[PDB]
RNA sequence: AGUAGUAACAAG
């Protein structure tokens, strides 16, 4: 007898056992080495889908620009970027009819939010390309290095506080004949080594000042950084992704805010809605279309997938969308919304690390950077690369970057691209034919419901929808899309079968130890179980086993096994002592070798709170010591927020409830790079930290409420301490001598700041 | 010329503190000098009331001399809240 | 006379040479400049 | 060798 795991589907419907088809206990695919191969692929493909359009040279950058918009209509089923402005405008006009005042309402709200928006908003982004160091850094770092560098070129709009005057500096910087900026360069010191090559290269990075020309700067400001996407699921081959600079982020923020306002009021938008709100919305939309089916007719659902979504979508179309959406808006705001699409229309792709050439005979390898990509004859590259570089040539720039006018490699217009998709859904019918279409749209994902007399007429509607999309630069995948009579479909990996079914496997990797700290991870771990019981059909038996598995993983991860266990370990040695020294062992946390007392009913109660009344007052005093040295300067984000990484989707932040204690620690910053002395970079970090801590010493609210003011930090700190001093002396908290010393010190500070 | 007037008659400290408080109320000094004067005068008058009026260790009101070091007299009788940034 | 005798503070957002030129070459095929694109989108009915 | 898999690691 030979077992066949697919035989389950004889007894259970595929949707009812869809979790078993997700191999999310397996290792997700990782890329090795360069992403240049994949980035060059994107540059070539993106141009292949627009090559029949207008080709010209940019008189700003000298870059090769391709414009497929209003180009010739396609004559095949290949990815088309030849979107017709007229049809886009007609799609948006039909949306405006169905949603009267929505475009002006959305534009007003977005504009009013922008007038209230401060520069610090740009720190809420993820990894950002820093044009000053030509590397990716956090949003807050890239913003700072831009603001500080902008000061060297008489651009102080950031100091005003609002986003608008900073964004004014960003577009005005493109006119500066030269740009001086703070960059980083490393000093090389050759040391001895116990290896084949015999020696070592110890690098010491230091802050420098660097000057670049207007054209050179414009190219940097228009540039995207490219890397390969790691740990992406359900795909055999890797793909290139892109990161934009800090300059464009302010403009994108407003355009996405505008699109969000529209999307919120669109009945067929799956964005920005998420989780249970999405499910309800989709379930309602399915129930509507089912009841509104002609009697004797048939309702059919297209499980829709789009192909080359980003490759084919065009910034020039988004520029038109912003124009048509902001119709009744002040010229300044229309001009503001126009910039993000315009910067994308003239964007340049950085091509990554380049290709590695090797001698198998001599056992030698070398990295050929992008600038030097054509420094060797193309016969010395493999067949795939030789072909790529030949097709890259026309779009290649001397400095190892590529021109990429068409496509949306960076993404970032998920809502506006959704608005465009909902526009297509909004057409419903062509030529008064005997069918009606509607659906749901979440970025590149769609479900199309088609109502008609027979399935033959339904197919005509699907064919008309297919064709209508091509006119907006949207390409339905015939390979990955399929159709059936309404009752079942898939949408953004959610599976419908007379209702949405649970897909437990999608959430499985999130059950692991989060990797924040032993305190947060306990709350997170228990909350994940609690939430999967509520949302993803995890029964009590599985929920309880999850508690066990989590504690097993936690104990091995944080080397904190039960005090009565005989497990060897440096921590375990002290855990074993703590176990013996403690009377109320029920009160000990699992991290202190204590017992697990979590069950289904108490998953939502912080472990310290559960065990508090069972704790020894010496243990409780140590555990919760108000001035313990393991908890540093806590931010409001620090205590509540934690980045949780799902199998499928972007890295989202989740809230957890945990009491602040000696387990609420933080790992040292990743300043552990081989043969690198970070002493200069660390001092810079410590300098900002010193200034911010001392500011928080004077203004205790700073941690909680955002401090406001266009005046100097020092001016604010001095005025506060001057009042502190005077009112400490006139109250009798401070002595006459101390007051004189204080006011003397403050006099010197008062001089330094003017 | 109105801008030239306010420059000569008033002090460099008074002008700045007025222009900075006008900026906090989102008003432009270089375009609306009507407000610039009224704030400058109001600040000048505020500083006239405060200037050289100090309080000694017994809490009595004395006046100092333009020259006496800022080490001797530490406690002005008045706190000039006008002119300071909103949040201060 | 000036003291005895409040303007509406319109939001200031000016486009420089470089960004304006970048916007002019960011228009779909058919338009000479951005002004032509803005007018078309504003004025023409694309019905049918 | 091997891991691995459109490109790397097998120290720098």
């Amino acid at each position: 007898m030979n077992i066949n795991p697919y035989f389950l589907f004889i007894d259970v419907p595929i949707q009812a056992a869809i979790s078993t088809t997700f191999p999310y206990t397996g290792v997700p695919p990782y890329s090795h080495g360069t992403g240049t191969g994949y980035t060059i692929d994107t540059v070539i493909r993106t141009h292949e889908y627009s090559n029949k359009g207008k080709q010209y040279i940019s008189d700003v950058t000298g870059c090769t620009m391709v414009d497929p918009t209003n180009g010739p209509l396609p004559e095949d089923n290949e990815p088309s970027a030849y979107a017709q402005l007229d049809c886009v405008l007609e799609a948006l006009d039909r949306m405006d009819e169905e949603h009267p005042g929505l475009f002006q309402a959305a534009s007003q709200n977005a504009m009013e939010t922008l007038m209230v928006t401060t520069v610090d908003k740009l720190t809420q982004g993820r990894q950002t390309f820093d044009w000053t160091v030509c590397r990716n850094q956090p949003a807050a770092t890239a913003l700072n290095t831009t603001i500080t560098s902008f000061r060297l070129n008489d651009l102080n709009g950031a100091d005003k506080g609002g986003l608008i005057p900073f964004c004014q500096d960003i577009i005005d910087s493109l006119d500066r004949p030269e740009m001086t900026f703070f960059s980083v360069k490393n000093i090389k010191k050759k040391l001895p080594a116990k290896n084949r090559k015999g020696f070592l290269i110890k690098r010491i990075p230091m802050k420098v000042k660097d000057k670049i020309t207007k054209v050179e700067y414009i190219k940097r400001a228009l540039s995207l950084n490219t890397m390969t996407k790691d740990a992406e699921r359900g795909k055999l081959k890797r793909r290139a992704i892109a990161t934009a600079g800090i300059q464009i982020r302010g403009f994108v923020l407003v355009v996405e805010n505008l699109a969000k306002n529209i999307c919120e009021n669109l009945e067929q938008s799956g964005l920005p809605v998420g989780g249970n709100e999405k499910k309800a919305k989709l379930s309602n939309a399915v129930a509507k279309m089912l009841s509104n089916c002609p009697p004797g007719g048939i309702s059919m659902t297209v499980t829709g997938d789009n192909t080359k979504w980003n490759e084919c979508l065009n910034p020039r179309i988004f520029l038109a969308m912003t124009e048509r959406i902001t119709r009744d808006s002040p010229i300044w705001f229309r001009d503001f919304c126009s910039i993000a699409p315009v910067l994308f229309s003239n964007k340049i792709a950085r091509l990554g690390k380049g290709f590695m050439i090797t001698s198998k005979t001599k056992r030698l390898k070398a990295q050929i950077p992008c600038p030097d990509l054509f420094s060797i004859p193309l016969e010395r590259y493999n067949e795939e690369t030789r072909a790529k570089l030949k097709k890259l040539k026309p779009f290649f720039n001397e400095e190892g970057t590529a021109s990429l006018s068409p496509g949306m490699m960076m993404g970032m217009f998920n809502m506006l691209s959704t608005v465009l998709g909902v526009a297509a859904l909004g057409i419903k019918n062509i030529g008064n034919k005997e069918y009606l279409w509607d659906g749901l749209q979440s970025s590149d994902d769609f479900a199309l419901f088609v109502n008609a007399k027979d399935e033959e007429t339904c197919m005509e509607g699907i064919n008309d929808f297919y064709r209508t999309c091509k006119l907006l630069g949207i390409n339905m995948s015939k390979k990955k899309s399929y159709c059936n009579e309404t009752g079942m479909f898939e949408f953004t990996s959610m599976f419908y079968r007379d209702g949405f079914v649970s897909n437990f496997a999608m959430e499985l990797p999130s059950f692991g130890v989060a990797g924040v700290n032993e305190s947060a991870d306990m709350a997170i771990g228990m909350t994940i179980i609690k939430n999967n019981m509520i949302n993803n059909g995890m029964g009590p038996a599985t929920a309880q086993t999850a508690i066990q598995l989590f504690i097993a993983d936690y104990r091995y991860t944080y080397k904190c096994h039960r005090g009565d266990s005989k497990v060897e370990g440096k921590r375990m040695k002290i855990i074993k002592e703590l176990w013996e020294n403690t009377k109320g062992r029920d009160g000990l946390l699992v991290a202190d070798g204590g017992p697990n007392i979590y069950n289904l009913r108490n998953l939502h109660i912080p472990e310290i709170v559960l065990k508090y009344n069972l704790m020894d007052p010496e243990y409780k005093g140590r555990l919760l010591h108000p001035q313990n040295p393991f908890v540093g300067h806590l931010s409001i984000e620090g205590i509540k927020e934690a980045d949780i990484t799902p199998a499928h989707g972007p890295v989202k932040k989740m809230d957890y409830d945990a009491v602040s204690g000696t387990h609420s620690w933080r790992t040292k910053r990743n300043r552990s790079i081989l043969n690198t002395d970070q002493r200069n970079m660390i001092l810079e970090e410590q300098c900002y930290a010193k200034c911010c801590n001392l500011f928080e010493a004077c203004f205790n609210s700073a941690s909680y409420r955002k401090p406001v003011g266009q005046h100097s930090m020092l001016e604010a700190m001095a005025h506060r301490l001057r009042m502190d001093a005077r009112l400490d002396y006139e109250s009798g908290r401070m002595s006459k001598d101390d007051f004189e010393k204080a006011m003397a010190h403050l006099g010197e500070i008062g001089y330094i700041g003017s | 010329s109105m801008d030239t007037f306010i420059t000569r008659n008033f002090q460099t400290t008074i002008i700045q503190k007025a222009k900075n408080t006008m900026a906090e109320f989102s008003e432009d000094p270089e375009l609306q000098p009507a407000m610039l004067f009224n704030i400058c005068v109001h600040l000048e008058v505020c500083y006239v009331i405060s200037d050289m009026n100090f309080l000694d260790e017994e809490g009595k009101a004395y006046t100092a001399l333009e020259g006496q070091g800022k080490e001797q007299n530490l406690r002005p009788q008045y706190e000039v809240i006008e002119g300071m940034p909103r949040t201060i | 006379q000036v003291l005895i005798g409040d303007v509406e503070k319109g939001i200031d957002f000016k486009l420089g040479q470089t960004i304006s030129r970048l916007r002019d070459i960011s228009v779909p095929a058919g338009f000479s400049n951005f002004e032509g694109m803005r007018s078309y989108i504003d004025n023409i009915d694309p019905k049918g």
